[PDB]
């Protein structure tokens, strides 16, 4: 006798419904942005007639570069939010073994509770590790990993067509990516976080005084000047760390010595006998 | 088949003796003693075992890292396996039969002698220097003009007294695996005193000896794996060694291995290369080769190719009998090659006129 | 289970930075007694720092004292145990010793000398820096949860912070970092009186001559001087001996650890 | 069934694989995470369906092979081919009939023609560029000639997987000048690894100017031996460096195609085509909806269709309004 | 017949196939088979044991972890690649023009092999093989003589360019391409061509850069240096410029004959064309006299791709055909390709 | 624990069985004692005695140290250019001190597996905290010491966190002030910062060349043990040795007892020392010419 199937495998899933995360009221404004949105996130997730209709068969390819900034995870949580969905959370390195055999049946066992269970989100956290070429005997279980990542790869064209999965792929570094992973077809869709740059700074600013204690007192209109001067960027959580320099205190509304100072380590700049053209 | 059928039919005793040494699996290797009949030992199979000895096997012949028999059922020890290495690096490294005696010099005197004096004449009268000691010097180098590399190593090969010697190249040693090169010169020295007389030689010391440091990223730094583990093991005291040792390589460089040798090492001459009345020896080998009329001079187109040593003049007595067979005629007379050697360093010296200035500086 | 460090006092004791020693005091041994101080405002405690050096000494020290203060509660962790061995399943191992972390609350997590186990991915090596990353994967994970986080304090130390790359280098993860500067005048009487300790030495005498000739040395290499010069007694078959013939053994030593104070420029 | 149990009772049964095969009929046994083993005979199956590499079943007690089972091992391979081109046959492809004729009379005459290669007096030709700003139809005119030429298509690397099958030290793309002769005679292609990076071949050559030998000694074995002819590639590229494929090939023997940017007569029938697969009705106009757009990317053509057809997925309708197509082009305008 | 009946039940029926690790002289030949396992084999049958040597394939019977014998061995996927011959189908009748190159080296790769005689007494003898060198096909001029060297003896061509092959590199495997072919018959011819070392794009992933390749090459010399290498393989190496083998790499070889053919002038092009069209010419018809007089000058490369293209354009009419307007017209791409680059110089 | 006998499948345990583990890993080096002793260096008595004192100080007069707080040295950083006679002079001081010696290198600390020589000293030093002072030694740390400055990583890995760990149990544990261990390098090109500590290199001494008294004893006291050549002057020889390494005043009585071969005699004179010291420096073997 087979399985069900299934009884599925280890570790586990979900997890991300505690709440609260993020609220999408933010681009709530624009109506351009999440009018793409709106049509890339709800309607891919369960929708029958539409397709077949039009004709356009939707990828399930979800590739997600460009970090710094973070990113990445708010949104994730931030669907949980709009849709519910079982999550499967697993690191890159998680099926890493002492042996080969298992490594082939882990990832089927999470592929395929993908096609039978609907409707199904599998994360995965960098895989761009695996991704690392080495025909080596010792690396011949890192190259096996590599081949389990082809053969997922040969799994994810089994959901074709159309039920079901979404995969969302996000990586800090995509060089050691091989390009028949990138290639479309099967992940059609490049989803780049932009680097944080000017726009992300006033966000991330707001985001964290409000984690932070009132900052009723405390006057943000300095800080968003001279602190914004010497950003690295160094970006993100930094601005933790200028929340983790009220922790420091010591005084039960946070001091402006302590914004100020905790910007100002890091990073540092060496200035000026040559930008003063402007 | 006649040959293979007395030898496939003396299974009938093999499996009668089959039965005794078949749970010898694995090979094993302890690890410490508390008491005399007790010890640790660690298999293959991952799995430690600790097990007293048999009877047959004094408890005294069991050290610690020693590789020895056992029986699966009841783990004892059975009998000691004096190898415990190495996984291949040995083909390579192992060297036998000889070749290029001492007539294929080319003259070169007192080159020759005192590297000769360094190897094969404390060995051969051991009780010489020992009553003469003083003490022998802890190593050698070689190096200059590429006459001639590769062939004064050969020539000991030859002239080897009792038992063949060992060979090693820098770039078999490369990795993949780090720390054979340590466990090579450990064991090589260790298989060496029991029968004493074997040589270690090492090859092209200036690709692996890149020196010293720079900034980022490395770069010369795993290159110092191969430099300076090598110096360090050689600047070993035991005894160290017996044999002496050798170096050749190409270039002088690099610093660090160069002022290292100094305090360790001795005997670094310096290539020599022909004499200008030392031409005429590679050409007295040469001789005898094919047919040589008594006409020829070898004085007089000796001076026609300078820093030829003995591989561009081996041209000379090669271009002789090329254009020999190609003018369908025999021997070869002085003129005839000397207008095509008058021609060999010329035309061969328009891409490149084969300095050596150039490479250190 | 057995590691051990004393202070309190003998972390405040250490002469500097006297604001450094005023952050980890708060930072890590107040949440135990007085949690209440950080959930009843909102801010959150630290769930990381980085201490790097050594422009002077103390970055282990400033990170071990308080270790062991927040109470008999610590967890040690040698860079020699992630290596493992060919095909390393310390991975299992990484999270083996971080959930013993959690049998003890509540818990400090200790990195020590990560410029090896830290390999950066910069420029791409051989897997063993993908193992690396492996590791690093182990690390965050149980630190990411979905379990104790914000009571959890974890540390690392690293001779520079190049090799944290862009995902270490990040706070999360990487939080606090901090370095050290040289004492002061009148506060060199300070830092001299915690030295002082098991060496004496002549009723009458001044140790502004023995300190001041020594500028920025390690706490131990100052303790070396003491010693130097007390072992320099033994010559002169006496207990004591004049300051005198102390300078002397001062100033030779100390000018001599100076020419090999090379390579203290560190990046920021 | 209890009968038969009790055989495979005591071990169970195993699965091997033969690497070689043997007259003598003892036949190598190889499980995956077990060493090899080898057996004598062992004959059920006809001997002529035993190949190496071949799957096979493993007995328990003599360790014998019980039936023959079909490998995949070209599956594998294929699997990839189809992963970066679809089928794209000459329905498929449009806007190139210039250049089509240009292209078959180097691909048809190997397959069909050669006996009037004496007549004509041509070696056989050594491969065919294509260059030009990116653009389509460069990938789906390589099967599309092929399909109707009756010849199957091999499609290219990263490969990506063939340095652990096809060993490190081994030779890379002359092992791979193996899997092409080891297939039935096909065609080939360079896809792409062709980036803006900066510009350069610095990182394309990996992929391209060694794939650049594989057309050679796949052409100079089928002079030479073995067999039979029909081995083809082309070439997918931009500007710049190009040249420095002509500096590799002194013209001897190349095809000569210039890859046209977005065309007029490209744009007209590659759009129709696209169409075809989804149900429309025929009130638009191609001719004219082409030429509002002289400039972008042989590419933009499926991005109008696909990328704005998410537009009619709004109104939850199959068909919009003549509204949404102004509005179509409109979107394609803004990124010009 | 009777022993093939009769070791079976000595051996198999089932057994394994391991690998041998080390011989002990008691007999007991110690082997290692997946995975981590050794023993004490002492079996008399059927060896052969010193051709055996390690590494090899060589069987392990189930009972009790026993060799009885060998079958052989592949082997890897390595040696699948050339399948001989090559077969001489480039011909003498497709090269032409050069007298004076032609005559010199043809003595060299014919000097080993027949005329033994005089090459025995000599007894220092030039086993270095030969090497070539020169853009575009000067060292393809002489790769003619190559493929007359495969009607007898062996031939072998390898591909030396510049990326794909990395390895450690230690050249580990490569020496293992040049020792297997020459183990079938044992004369041999080797053939090496296109060195890019100086015009190297960039370094091949984790390779270097800068002196590991020149190390790598290095090593290249130490295997062909040699040490110690006797018989042939002959070594034969091509580049289109070479500035990279030292002073020290040139002389154990070719320190006798390496070659430079000059650009050939209107005697050799006539002669390169008449004879590359003796096999099949377009339209017949063709006369040498004009095409040499019209495009002054460039090599004989592209001659046969204008004629390359000439029967292809006219292949539009299915066979045969020439229009004026057209093939001047189309003469005129290649005629202005060559004439972009028309001066240097004065190149003098 | 671990390393407890049991019986095959029976899964119980007679006793508990000692000690740790393994092979090389629990005794790197077994080293009886030298056969010389550390009279044998010339005109070093003045940077000996720093040396002596570290390691003998904390043995016979560890009772007045407990009396006065004195606390002895551990680390000693021992360099100069070779020859320096340091690995002579080093473990011949625990001949006469019946200190147990260990040898060990730092380039010996790197294995193809990763995670040996670092977990080497976790036994290493665990001895060290069984055992008492006897001694251990070690050389070229200033490689193994090599940070680099971008990172990762060096051919040194597996050592470079071996020595921080080697520096950090010294640091973090008070009871591994036993076992005092000598350090020696051959450069100060690359040198920890560190290294810097009590239980670290304390003593440290620069090595320069020998002065032409030192020059002179040095190669009368190397030849000691063999043959010395009666009618020297002895101040001829010194004074004309300028940078030469001590090491090569060894190979000036070898290369002179060479020549003795072919000479007939085996009796040398005054001449030929400076002959042989000449001979191996300045460089070889050539002359100056074309120079004008
Ligand atoms: N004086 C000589 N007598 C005999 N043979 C000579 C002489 N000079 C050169 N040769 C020959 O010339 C050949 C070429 O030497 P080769 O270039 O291999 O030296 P090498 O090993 O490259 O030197 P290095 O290791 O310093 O680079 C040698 O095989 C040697 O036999
Ligand atoms: N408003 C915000 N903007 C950006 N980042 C945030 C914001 N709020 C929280 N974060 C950060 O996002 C992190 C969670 O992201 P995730 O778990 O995907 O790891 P990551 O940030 O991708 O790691 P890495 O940056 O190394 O790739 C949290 O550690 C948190 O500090
Ligand atoms: N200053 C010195 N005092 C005494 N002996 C010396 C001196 N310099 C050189 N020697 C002699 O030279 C020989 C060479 O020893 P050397 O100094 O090279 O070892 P070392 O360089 O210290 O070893 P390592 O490099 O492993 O530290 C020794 O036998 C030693 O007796
Ligand atoms: N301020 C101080 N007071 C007392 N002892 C000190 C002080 N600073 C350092 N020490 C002593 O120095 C030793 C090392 O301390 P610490 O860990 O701060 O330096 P380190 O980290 O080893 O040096 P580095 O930063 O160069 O690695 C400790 O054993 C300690 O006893």
């Amino acid at each position: 006798d087979v399985l069900p199937p299934e009884a599925d495998s280890s570790i586990m899933m979900l997890t991300s419904d505690q709440k609260p995360d993020v609220m999408y009221a933010d681009i709530g404004g624009m109506d351009i942005q999440k009018q793409e949105v709106r049509e890339a996130v709800e309607l891919p997730l369960t929708h029958f007639e539409l397709y077949k209709q039009i004709g356009i068969d939707p990828p399930r390819g979800v590739l997600m570069y460009g970090p710094p900034g973070c990113g990445k995870t708010m949104l994730a949580k931030a669907v949980a939010h709009h849709t519910t969905a079982a999550f499967i959370r697993v690191v890159g390195s998680e099926f890493v073994q002492k042996y080969l055999g298992e490594g082939p049946r882990m990832v089927r066992d999470v592929f395929r509770l993908a096609k039978e269970n609907a409707p199904a989100i599998i994360f995965i956290d960098e895989i761009d590790a695996i991704a690392t070429k080495r025909f080596d005997a010792q690396t011949g279980a890192d190259r096996e990993v590599q081949r389990i990542l082809l053969e997922l790869l040969n799994q994810m064209d089994g959901f074709d067509q159309n039920v079901n999965v979404k995969v969302i792929m996000a990586t800090n570094r995509a060089d050691t990516l091989d390009p028949a992973l990138l290639r479309p077809g099967r992940l059609d869709r490049k989803i780049e976080f932009p680097l944080p740059d000017r726009r992300q700074k006033r966000l991330i600013f707001s985001t964290i005084t409000s984690k932070m204690n009132l900052s009723e007192e405390v006057d943000l209109e300095d800080y968003v000047a001279r602190p914004d001067k010497i950003s690295g960027a160094d970006i993100n959580s930094i601005c933790q760390e200028s929340g983790m320099l009220a922790v420091r205190e010591n005084r039960y509304i946070v001091l402006a010595k302590d914004f100020e100072k905790a910007y100002k380590t890091v990073i540092k700049k060496d200035e000026q006998e040559h930008e003063f053209y402007k | 088949a006649p040959p293979a059928l007395w030898d496939l039919a003396a299974d009938k005793q093999t499996l009668q003796s089959e039965q005794p040494l078949q749970v010898a699996r694995c090979t094993k290797i302890i690890n410490a003693d508390s008491e005399d009949p007790k010890y640790i030992i660690n298999v293959k199979q991952f799995a430690k075992f600790v097990v007293d000895l048999s009877d047959q096997v004094a408890p005294t012949d069991i050290e610690e890292g020693m590789r020895v028999g056992v029986d699966r059922n009841k783990y004892q020890i059975h009998i000691p396996l004096p190898p415990k290495i190495d996984p291949t690096v040995t083909m390579m490294q192992v060297e036998e039969k000889p070749d290029v005696t001492y007539s294929d010099v080319g003259g070169c005197k007192e080159q020759i002698e005192k590297l000769r004096e360094v190897v094969e004449t404390p060995l051969l009268h051991p009780e010489r220097f020992v009553n003469l000691g003083i003490e022998p010097p802890k190593g050698v180098l070689l190096f200059g003009p590429p006459g001639t590399g590769k062939t004064l190593c050969a020539r000991a090969v030859a002239n080897r007294t009792d038992a063949c010697f060992i060979r090693v190249i820098g770039s078999e040693l490369v990795q993949k695996y780090v720390g054979e090169g340590a466990r090579m010169v450990r064991e090589l020295f260790e298989m060496a005193r029991t029968k004493k007389a074997c040589l270690i030689f090492f090859d092209e010391i200036d690709a692996i000896g890149g020196a010293r440091f720079d900034d980022g990223a490395g770069g010369d730094n795993e290159v110092q794996r191969t430099m300076l583990e090598l110096i360090n093991q050689l600047d070993g005291f035991d005894p160290r060694g017996n044999i002496k040792v050798l170096m050749a390589t190409n270039r002088p460089d690099t610093l660090d291995p160069a002022l290292m040798r100094p305090g360790r090492l001795d005997r670094k001459i310096e290539f020599s290369l022909p004499d200008l009345e030392g031409r005429t020896h590679i050409f007295k080998i040469h001789a005898r080769s094919m047919s040589v009329e008594r006409d020829i001079r070898f004085e007089l187109l000796a001076r026609l190719c300078p820093n030829s040593t003995g591989a561009e003049i081996r041209s000379v007595c090669t271009e002789a009998g090329m254009f020999a067979i190609r003018a369908r005629r025999k021997i070869a007379t002085e003129k005839d090659f000397l207008e095509a050697v008058n021609k060999v360093i010329k035309s061969y010296a328009k891409f490149s006129a084969t300095p050596r200035y150039m490479t250190y500086n | 289970m057995s590691h051990e460090d004393p202070g309190n006092v003998s972390y405040s004791e250490i002469g500097g930075l006297s604001e450094q020693i005023r952050e980890l005091r708060e930072v890590i041994e107040l949440p135990l007694t007085n949690p209440e101080l950080f959930q009843r405002v909102g801010i959150i405690p630290p769930k990381g720092c980085l201490l790097y050096g050594p422009p002077g000494t103390g970055k282990t020290l400033l990170a071990r004292a308080v270790a062991s203060q927040l109470d008999c509660n610590f967890l040690k962790v040698v860079s020699s145990s992630i290596v493992d061995k060919y095909i390393g399943e310390s991975a299992r191992l990484i999270r083996e010793m971080f959930n013993y972390a959690r049998d003890h609350q509540p818990c400090i997590i200790f990195m020590d000398e990560i410029d090896a186990i830290g390999g950066r991915r910069f420029s791409e090596g051989t897997s063993a820096d993908r193992e690396i990353q492996r590791t690093l994967m182990e690390l965050l994970n149980q630190m990411d949860g979905f379990d104790t986080l914000h009571r959890v304090k974890m540390i690392m130390a690293t001779n520079r912070p190049d090799t944290l790359d862009p995902a270490l280098l990040r706070p999360g993860r990487l939080d606090r970092k901090i370095h050290i500067d040289l004492p002061n005048e009148q506060a060199r009487l300070d830092i001299l009186k915690i030295h002082a300790g098991p060496i004496t030495k002549h009723g009458e005498i001044d140790y502004e001559a023995i300190v001041k000739l020594s500028d920025g040395f390690n706490g131990a290499d100052l303790r070396n001087v003491c010693t130097e010069a007390g072992m320099f007694a033994i010559r002169a078959d006496h207990d004591f001996v004049v300051q005198e013939d102390f300078m002397k053994a001062v100033r030779k030593v100390a000018d001599s650890k100076k020419l090999e104070s090379k390579l203290d420029y560190k990046p920021v | 069934l209890r009968e038969e149990l009790q055989l495979l009772q005591e071990q169970g049964s195993y699965v091997g694989e033969v690497v070689r095969a043997m007259d003598k009929k003892k036949v190598l046994v190889k499980v995956h995470p077990e060493g090899k083993f080898v057996v004598d005979v062992d004959k059920n199956i006809d001997i002529n369906d035993v190949t190496p590499n071949c799957r096979v079943a493993l007995r328990n007690d003599s360790y014998t092979l019980h039936k023959i089972l079909p490998n995949k091992v070209d599956p594998l391979v294929s699997l990839m081919m189809v992963e970066k081109v679809p089928d794209s046959t000459y329905e498929m492809i449009g806007g190139l009939d210039k250049q089509i004729k240009e292209i078959k009379e180097v691909i048809e005459l190997p397959v069909k023609h050669p006996e009037l290669f004496e007549a004509l007096g041509i070696a056989q030709p050594k491969g065919v560029l294509l260059y030009g700003p990116p653009g389509t139809g460069k990938t789906l005119l390589a099967r599309a000639v092929a399909h109707h030429t009756d010849c199957t298509f091999i499609r290219v690397s990263g490969s990506e997987l063939v340095q652990k099958f096809i060993g490190e030290g081994a030779r890379m793309v002359r092992e791979l000048f193996v899997m092409a002769r080891e297939h039935a005679p096909s065609i080939i292609f360079m896809d792409e690894i062709d980036s803006i990076g900066s510009s350069r071949l610095e990182g394309g050559s990996g992929g391209d100017s060694e794939v650049q030998r594989t057309m050679l000694e796949l052409l100079n074995q089928l002079d030479g031996f073995e067999a039979t002819k029909n081995i083809k590639v082309i070439m997918a590229t931009n500007r710049i460096d190009i040249l420095d494929s002509a500096l590799l090939r002194p013209g001897r023997i190349d095809r000569k195609i210039e890859f046209p940017p977005p065309n007029e007569e490209a744009r007209l029938d590659i759009l129709k085509i696209h169409s075809r697969k989804m149900n429309l009705t025929r009130g638009i106009n191609l001719r004219k909806i082409a030429e509002l757009m002289p400039g972008a990317s042989g590419a933009e053509v499926k991005g109008v269709c696909t990328e704005a057809g998410m537009y009619a997925l709004r109104e939850r309708r199959v068909h919009v309004t003549q509204e949404d197509f102004e509005m179509a082009v409109a979107k394609v305008m803004q990124k010009d | 017949e009777e022993e093939r009946s009769k070791v079976d039940d000595l051996r198999g029926t089932p057994m394994s196939v391991g690998t041998l690790e080390e011989i002990i002289d008691d007999n007991h030949a110690i082997v290692s088979t997946s995975v981590g396992s050794e023993h004490y084999v002492s079996i008399l049958s059927f060896v052969d044991k010193d051709l055996l040597e390690p590494g090899c394939s060589v069987l392990l019977n189930h009972k009790v972890h026993a060799v009885i014998g060998v079958l052989m061995d592949d082997t890897d996927p390595l040696v699948t690649v050339m399948k001989v011959e090559k077969a001489p189908q480039e011909t003498y009748a497709d090269i032409g023009g050069l007298d004076n190159q032609i005559q010199e080296i043809k003595e060299s790769v014919e000097l080993p092999l027949t005329h033994p005689e005089y090459y025995e007494e000599m007894g220092i003898k030039p086993p270095k093989g030969v090497i070539l060198y020169g853009p575009p096909g000067t060292g393809k001029t002489l790769l003619a003589k190559a493929v007359a060297n495969q009607t007898s003896a062996t031939f072998l061509r390898v591909v030396g360019s510049e990326l794909i092959q990395k390895y450690l590199g230690d050249g580990p495997k490569l020496v293992r391409e040049l020792f297997r072919v020459a183990e079938e018959h044992a004369p041999s011819i080797v053939f090496i061509d296109e060195i890019d070392a100086i015009g190297t794009k960039r370094y091949d992933s984790n390779s270097g850069g800068e002196r590991e390749i020149q190390r790598t090459m290095l090593e290249l010399l130490n295997q062909l240096d040699g040490f110690d290498s006797r018989g042939d393989v002959k070594v034969i190496m091509a580049t289109n410029r070479i500035e990279t083998l030292d002073p020290a790499l040139i002389r154990p070889g070719r320190i006798d004959r390496k070659i430079e053919f000059p650009l050939p002038d209107e005697k050799t092009k006539k002669r390169i064309f008449q004879i590359h069209t003796s096999r099949m010419t377009l339209a017949d018809d063709v006369t040498l006299d004009d095409l040499i007089m019209a495009k002054d000058d460039l090599s004989g490369a592209d001659i046969k791709a204008i004629c390359t293209e000439a029967g292809l354009m006219a292949l539009r009419e299915r066979r045969m055909k020439v229009t004026n307007e057209d093939f001047k017209k189309s003469k005129e791409n290649v005629l202005y390709k060559k004439q972009e680059g028309t001066p240097e110089g004065l190149y003098l | 624990g671990d390393l407890v006998g049991v019986n095959k499948d029976s899964y119980l345990i007679l006793e508990t069985l000692p000690t740790e583990y393994d092979s090389r890993v629990k005794a790197m080096e077994v080293d009886e004692r030298p056969t010389e002793q550390y009279s044998d260096i010339g005109g070093l008595d003045k940077q000996i005695q720093e040396l002596v004192e570290a390691i003998v100080l904390p043995m016979n007069h560890k009772e007045k140290f407990e009396n006065l707080g004195i606390q002895p040295p551990k680390g000693v950083l021992m360099y100069g250019p070779p020859g320096t006679g340091k690995t002579l002079l080093a473990r011949a001081c625990a001949a006469q001190t019946k200190a147990t010696f260990l040898k060990l290198a730092g380039p010996q600390l790197v294995q193809m597996f990763i995670g040996d020589g670092a977990k080497l000293v976790r036994d290493a030093f665990a001895l060290a905290k069984e055992k008492a002072p006897s001694i251990i030694f070690i050389d070229e740390l200033d490689a193994i010491g090599t940070k680099r400055f971008d990172s990762e990583k060096a051919g040194d890995r597996e050592v470079q966190r071996t020595m921080l760990e080697l520096l950090n149990q010294l640091d973090g544990f008070q009871p591994n002030t036993q076992v005092k261990v000598i350090a020696a390098t051959n450069r100060v090109d690359i040198l920890d910062p560190a290294l810097l500590r009590s239980g670290r290199l304390d003593r440290k001494i620069e090595f320069p060349m020998p002065n032409e008294e030192a020059r002179a004893r040095i190669m009368q006291i190397h030849s000691r043990k063999m043959n010395v050549s009666p009618d020297v002057n002895y101040e001829e020889l010194a004074r004309c040795t300028d940078d030469f390494n001590g090491a090569q005043c060894k190979a000036v009585c070898v290369e002179a007892g060479m020549i003795a071969l072919r000479r007939g005699a085996t009796e040398l004179t005054h001449e030929d020392y400076m002959e042989g010291i000449l001979e191996v420096q300045a460089k070889k073997k050539a002359n100056l010419q074309y120079y004008a």
